[PDB]
């Protein structure tokens, strides 16, 4: 019954341009159990976007990526919402250009 | 190809 | 030098929510060519990389037959695990499988894999040696006492050295274009402020294939690792693979540091600085 908390990485597919095209990554790792709800979120509303094949690295914890394209905004606020067994509230991870 | 048999627990 | 074939089950038992749910990935290498999950429509193992559509669909019947039996003993294995640890329906369980062989340039079997665990814990993982278990509790010490009975060791063994390594030479030229291909990582340095007097240089390493690389920094021809912040390897989202390595520096000294990346999509390990 061990469990481990999601590690999340919002980030961009390419080096983020004002008014250009992009892909949007949530990428969560070392989360058990395999139950989770990952959303990408413009200014706090939902995003359409596709989610990878469950599957997990050698110590048994799992990783899952959800991603869809985006164009980065001056204007535009984006988020990536975890919830998952083992966060007593979904956590929700800005996404910043820079990393 | 993935294995046709798995030996139950 | 090596190429991996390896498939990775997942179980997990669903309470009152209808029957558990069972997923199936393929990978070769680093790369995903197949999936299965019992929740999704379709009811089929499906591609999950261009080079699988070269198959028929006698090999994707027998690919779905397959895997649909093994989500029965799976759904079965799923019981015993709550009879052997004294758990209830109530809660929701997890079992994992990962299997599959290593090759080496000759195309013989150079390492083969078998292992199996419950609720993110080992259970039971087939030696290397390929003819004993290594189990983990007394609860996986049952099955281990039934499995030699059975000869399940001899079963594995004969996949792994038969069976994984066939398809692994089958997969590797229906993918060779693209397997066999090495993507070199686009690498930039970046410079972020934190104080007054120190700012963070930041090593990136883009769009490469195979996930493997190593990202040092060192300053003045010497590594220092105890200074770095280093992020897991992720994925870009289009197959390929993305790192960074981070170190704080004086805001005052940039050039005396430099950045020093590994890959074998590489001819020469190339290093970086801030401009």
């Amino acid at each position: 019954m061990v469990q481990h908390p999601p590690k999340i990485q919002v980030y961009s597919r390419h080096p983020a341009e004002n008014g250009k095209p992009n892909f949007l990554n949530c990428y969560v790792s070392g989360f058990h159990p395999p139950e989770i709800e990952i959303d990408l979120l413009k200014n706090g509303k939902e995003m359409k976007a596709e989610q990878t094949d469950l599957s997990f690295s050698k110590d048994w914890t799992f990783y899952l990526l959800v991603h869809t394209e985006f164009t980065p905004n001056e204007q535009d606020e984006f988020s990536c919402r975890v919830k998952h067994v083992t966060l007593s509230e979904p956590q929700i991870v800005k996404w910043d250009r820079d990393n | 190809r993935t294995i046709s048999y798995t030996y139950p627990f | 030098g090596s190429h991996s074939l390896r498939y990775f089950y997942t179980s997990v038992s669903r309470p009152g929510r209808g029957d558990p749910r069972f997923i199936a990935v393929g990978y070769v290498d680093d790369t995903q060519f197949v999936r299965f999950d019992s929740d999704a429509a379709t009811g089929r193992m499906e591609p999950r990389a261009p080079w699988m559509e070269q198959e028929g669909p006698e090999y994707w019947d027998r690919e779905t037959r397959t895997v649909k039996e093994t989500a029965q003993r799976y759904r079965v294995d799923l019981d015993t695990l709550r009879g052997y640890y004294n758990q209830s329906e109530a809660g929701s369980h997890t079992r994992q499988t990962m299997y599959g062989c290593d090759l080496g340039p000759g195309g013989r079997l150079l390492r083969g894999y078998s292992q199996d665990a419950y609720d993110g814990a080992d259970y039971i993982a087939l030696n290397e040696d390929l003819r004993s278990w290594t189990a983990a509790d007394t609860a996986a010490q049952i099955t281990r006492r039934k499995w030699e009975a059975a000869g399940t060791a001899e079963h594995d063994r004969n996949y792994l050295e038969t069976t994984c390594v066939e398809w692994l030479r089958r997969y590797l030229e229906m993918g060779k274009e693209t397997l066999l291909r090495a993507e070199p990582p686009s690498t930039r340095v970046t410079r972020h402020p934190i104080s007054d007097h120190e700012v963070t240089l930041r090593c990136w390493a883009l769009g490469f294939y195979p996930a493997e690389i190593t990202l040092t920094w060192q300053r003045d021809g010497e590594d220092q690792t105890q200074d770095t912040e280093v992020v897991d390897t992720r994925p870009a989202g289009d197959g390929t693979f993305q790192k960074w390595a981070a170190v704080v520096v004086p805001s005052g000294q940039e050039q005396r540091y430099t950045c020093h990346v590994q890959h074998e999509g590489l001819a020469e390990p190339v290093t970086r600085r801030w401009e």
